[PDB]
């Protein structure tokens, strides 16, 4: 079921953050670059 | 004055609990072995092997592609053999017949009962001479009497039953003794007394004795752990560490040396401040522990703020510090970095001359404590940090390591007597602090002269004795009291400091504690008198027992279902290494793991460090781990765990007999059964891959090749798995499943135009015997019938399980040897008497 | 080249292996014939079962083999056999990367 | 479990529009596509998972109710400042997660 | 990270520089050691992974 998310020892067993997926990111990746150029064009001449 | 270890003990509690568990079970007759089945006939009847009938539903069944879950099945299985096996006997059934004691029949493995009714005249009085034939043998083993008789039992349980035993004889001899011994040792050692009164009883002539753990232990186990380091020592002190107070020197001491002079001010001007307990005492609880300990917790680097300048606190904490701690050529105490800081606070405090000056002869290198102090010139390069010489601090040119042989435990019986304080007495204090040296002490109140303050080293002299009390408890604490299985071993012991030195690292890693500048005057300004022991202490020895076995069954388990995968690939060609011990973790207690996990949580351990541990040879034997370790030998056959590799299918006749002499059928009523005698010739079996399959089904000759080859009587049989064998009992015909039952399945489904297929080869493999039952009203004909009824599967093992017996051919069975105690003498396990003891005092002031 | 030689030579060398059925397979064995017996036969359209008992079914994998050991030697045998017939592309299979 | 039967019902006569070997610089020839193709690459076979925390034992442990080490690290125990810079930090991963 | 291997919060440690004012060109350690190494060539990647 779990191929090599086996987790034999604590050590690697920590807490949750956050998560992310496919769909995810990849609007986080465009907007992130949209952003970038309106706040450089927008803000020099 | 109030320190625990709450978390990391909650399951010494349990582990406590654990000394509980009863493996044994003792009982006055062994569970039956053999059942007999009556069919209809006073000449023969069938013999079960039970055993096997149990066996047949222990695990879950045994699918392919869940590796984890087969390991497990195994586990149960070969815990269920121990289990069934581990049993004594007790005040057994005896009968008495022309002046001989002869075994109740019900004490022997075997039920009659259902055939005595039928057997003729003759039969039954034969058995009976038989019954009273089974005499029992008396008197020797473990120089009391035990009663010896010959009852039937199935093979792998009853090999358990002897290993329990022989158990029991060892116990009663060599190793009850051993244990015994060892631990009054322990209790001089650790002056503990330990109670023998459970021996003490009058009725203890006759009384056997049951300790189940063993005690010497055995310090390897418990150190072959993989980066156990850090988890022993936690352990060592969670168990092992006294709850103490931190006494003060008399007030008079400065107030006549140091405080003397009023209008001095000095850098003791110090000496008014109290302290700022919540941060300093901790940091003092920290000093002490870290030095009673002591190579194992360094007093690493001495925090940070700002309160570093105060040149009064940085002076006098350099003096202490030369005093308080060991950077000795035989261990270290303190951190390279802790080091330097505290010489140059002391080199500040020297060459700081508030007053008449000396002669102050620099040295070449502009290193701290180049100089010699005048008159005599006391070069103070003496009292530089040179951690592989000792030279300036604490110890220096004393011995601290010392060996007194003989002691418990052989984890390198070393012993660390600081400042040359061999205290193996009662301290008082008020007397063992007189002429003291300490040799750096000595050389450091010259020091203190030849370059400056009287008043501050006559406060020096003034402290010996507090000062050489403070050691001398120390060394009766780590040295007499925290000499536990769970402190370290000397080879890594001697390894610290070298490889502190070296900077190179290895396991064996040194704590971290960070400790408050000012704290190091408050600590030289306290002793310690320990109030009272860890509760722990008496009962510790029986804990460390009951982890270390624990530890090598698991151990034990893992070397055999490593190999598990060579052996049988068809069912574990998806095993990988973590599925194997994953299930032995799951099905081994988890306070053990709990104990691990303080260093695996923190240090992480691969796959490769567990293989080695396994494959490490030093176990500690208990009850518990003997059986296991013989259960695994028994359960090496895999006939003998109802799982066989060996299912084919073939177009069969049922037997249809004719019925002329219906009395002749007094005959073993054709049983008839799958079980085959021997398997096919290979020559005539036809081997099926999945993959075979799939391109037969894709060329729709699958079900055609099939027919064929049964019309051809020849044999098939899919897989290679293992497959679950189920055992079932018919009076009549049995149902189409069970006669027709194909081991695979085959489905076809038309999805878009495509069309897919299903293959599955079946995991349950039942094996029958049906009895025929016959009557007056029948006809020889009336068995036969113009067709055939077919039987397609046929299984094979090479295991006796049920079989046609004669009558006088039942008794038969009873070839196994059996110890059965008196009923007038006592049994009792006392393996609970280890942990029954007193902490031995201290005389306190 | 020498590749395609090595691999034919490490599937006859393993074919051997198979003595008579008692046997538990080398694990490192099955995964390699697997492969190959597979890409094999989705080349040659023949049954190569990896366990062999019947007699055609050792027929079908001597074949395999003798059809590999030609085109590892570059040999074109022809029509020598009414049973047999060689198959040219046993060096596709054979050149591929796939088969260790 | 299943499998393709190349079984075709005299019923049914297929009509396939696609194949699958896709030729790899049709989409790379796609002019300033860089960027899109990306994307397209994350949106499609970037999988889900969740971002794990060390094991808080791997710096402090607890020797005594009262003593306890201390990672030289204290500024650890900074809250995520915002989705202002978690997101700062999906950029990190997502960028080491696509080479160059 | 020159800043950093440069601010010392404990006891000094020998830092023989280099000739070029360029960050990592001493040698800190009681052993010297270069933290020129942890430079950063992109054609050889030398002071970051891999």
């Amino acid at each position: 079921q779990r191929p090599e998310r086996i987790k034999t020892t604590p050590y690697l067993e920590g807490d949750v953050l956050s998560s992310d997926s496919g769909p995810l990111l990849s609007v986080f990746a465009l907007q992130e670059i949209m952003q970038k150029v309106r706040q450089v064009q927008a803000d020099y001449m | 004055v109030d320190f625990t270890v709450p978390d990391v003990q909650q399951i010494l509690d349990d582990i406590k609990a654990l000394a509980a568990e009863q493996v044994y079970k003792i009982v006055k007759v062994p569970s039956t072995s053999f059942r007999h089945i009556v069919t209809q006939s006073r000449d023969r009847v069938l013999r079960v092997d039970t055993y096997y009938e149990e066996m047949s539903q222990v695990g879950d069944v045994i699918t392919e592609d869940e590796p984890e879950k087969f390991y497990s099945t195994i586990i149960k299985k070969v815990r269920f053999i121990r289990g069934k096996g581990s049993f004594i006997l007790h005040d057994i059934p005896a009968r008495d017949h022309r002046g001989m004691e002869v075994a109740e029949p019900e004490v022997l493995g075997v039920e009659f009962k259902n055939v005595l009714p039928v057997l003729t005249a003759e039969h039954r009085a034969m058995i009976q001479n038989a019954l009273d034939g089974s005499i029992i043998e008396n008197g020797n083993v473990a120089t009391r009497d035990v009663d010896v008789f010959i009852g039937a039992c199935s093979e792998p349980i009853y090999r358990i039953y002897n290993r329990l035993q022989g158990y029991i004889e060892a116990v009663q001899l060599q190793e009850l003794r051993n244990s015994i011994g060892w631990l009054e040792r322990l209790g001089q050692r650790k002056r503990i007394t330990y109670s023998q009164e459970v021996l003490t009883d009058f009725r203890r002539q006759d009384m056997i004795w049951v300790l189940a753990l063993q005690l010497p232990v055995n310090p390897q186990v418990v150190w072959d752990v993989p980066r156990s380091s850090i988890a022993n020592l936690i352990m060592n002190i969670a168990t092992c560490l006294p709850t103490g107070e931190y006494i003060a020197p008399n007030p008079r001491i400065s107030s006549i040396t140091l405080t003397q002079r009023i209008t001095t001010t000095g850098p003791f001007a110090i000496l008014t401040g109290s302290t700022p307990t919540a941060q300093q005492l901790n940091d003092v609880r920290k000093i002490y522990l870290a030095l009673m300990f002591p190579g194992q917790i360094i007093l690493d680097l001495k925090i940070d703020p700002g309160e570093r300048m105060d040149p009064a606190v940085r002076m006098v904490a350099g003096v202490v510090g030369h005093l308080l701690f060991t950077a000795g050529g035989r261990f270290t105490n303190l951190t390279q970095n802790m080091a330097r800081q505290l010489d140059i606070a002391l080199n500040d405090y020297l060459l700081y001359m508030y007053n008449t000056r000396v002669q102050v002869n620099y040295g070449p290198t502009g290193e701290p404590l180049d100089f010699q102090i005048g008159r005599n010139q006391y070069d103070c390069n003496v009292f530089r940090a040179d951690f592989a010489t000792g030279t300036g601090y604490n110890g220096w040119a004393t011995i601290d390591v010392e060996y007194r042989d003989p002691a418990p435990y052989v984890h390198a019986q070393r012993y660390i007597r600081y400042c040359g304080i061999d205290s193996r007495e009662l301290i008082n204090p008020t007397t063992y602090g007189i002429g003291m040296t300490y040799h750096c002490y000595n050389e450091m109140l010259r020091m203190l002269v030849a370059a400056g303050k009287d008043s501050e080293a006559a406060y020096f002299r003034s402290m010996l004795p507090f000062h050489m009390v403070r050691f001398a408890r120390i060394n009766q604490i780590i040295n007499e009291d925290l000499h536990s299985v769970f402190s370290l071993p000397d080879d890594m012991f001697n390894a610290l400091l070298p490889d502190l030195i070296a900077g190179a690292h290895q396991n064996a890693d040194p704590v971290v504690l960070d400790v408050s500048w000012i704290s190091l005057w408050f600590a030289f300004n306290r002793s310690f008198e320990p109030t009272h022991r860890n509760e722990m202490l008496e009962i510790a020895p029986l804990i460390e027992s009951v982890y270390a076995s624990e530890l090598s069954v698991m151990k034990v388990d893992m070397r055999h279902l490593s190999l598990m995968q060579r052996r049988f690939p068809d069912v574990l060609i998806q095993a990988r290494p973590s599925h194997f011990w994953k299930a032995v973790l799951n099905d081994s207690p988890e306070a053990v793991k709990a104990v691990m996990n303080l260093s695996h949580s923190h240090n992480f351990i691969n796959i490769r460090d567990m293989m080695r541990w396994v494959l490490l040879p030093s176990l500690q034997p208990s009850l518990k781990l003997v059986l296991e370790e013989e259960a695994w030998a028994a359960a090496n056959d895999f006939e003998d765990l109802m799982l066989t590799d060996q299912v084919y299918m073939h177009r069969d006749m049922l037997p249809e007999p004719r019925l002329d002499d219906i009395e002749r059928f007094r005959q073993e009523g054709f049983y008839y059964t799958n079980m085959l005698e021997a398997p096919p010739e290979i020559d005539r079996v036809v081997q099926y891959t999945y993959e075979i399959a799939r391109l037969q089904a894709n060329m729709g000759q699958f079900r055609a090749a099939l027919r064929r080859i049964m019309d051809d009587d020849d044999w098939v049989r899919f897989g290679g798995v293992l497959r679950t064998v189920r055992v079932k009992f018919f009076d009549a015909r049995p149902p189409d499943d069970i006669l027709q039952g194909l081991p695979f399945s085959y489905d076809t489904n038309e999805k878009g135009g495509l069309s897919y297929a299903t293959i599955k080869y079946a995991t349950e493999t039942t094996i029958f015997y049906l009895i025929y039952n016959v009557e007056f009203s029948n006809t020889p004909d009336s068995l036969v019938l113009i067709n055939p009824t077919y039987t397609m599967t046929k299984v094979f093992i090479n295991k006796r399980i049920v079989e046609r017996v004669r009558v006088g051919q039942i008794l038969a069975v009873l070839n196994r040897r059996f110890v059965a105690y008196k009923g007038k003498m006592r049994i009792m396990d006392i393996t609970q008497s280890l942990k029954m003891g007193t902490k031995l005092a201290a005389p306190t002031v | 080249m020498d590749t395609i030689a090595a691999r034919a030579l490490t599937v006859m060398r393993a074919c051997a292996t198979l003595q008579e059925a008692r046997i538990v397979l080398e694990a490192n064995v099955m995964e390699i014939l697997g492969i190959a017996i597979n890409r094999y036969n989705g080349l040659t359209l023949r049954g190569v079962t990896m366990r062999p008992t019947s007699l055609a079914q050792r027929n079908e994998m001597f074949f395999m083999c003798l059809d590999m050991m030609l085109s590892a030697a570059g040999i074109n045998v022809g029509p020598i056999s009414p049973d047999y017939t060689q198959h040219m592309a046993t060096i596709g299979v054979l050149a591929t990367p796939e088969i260790p």
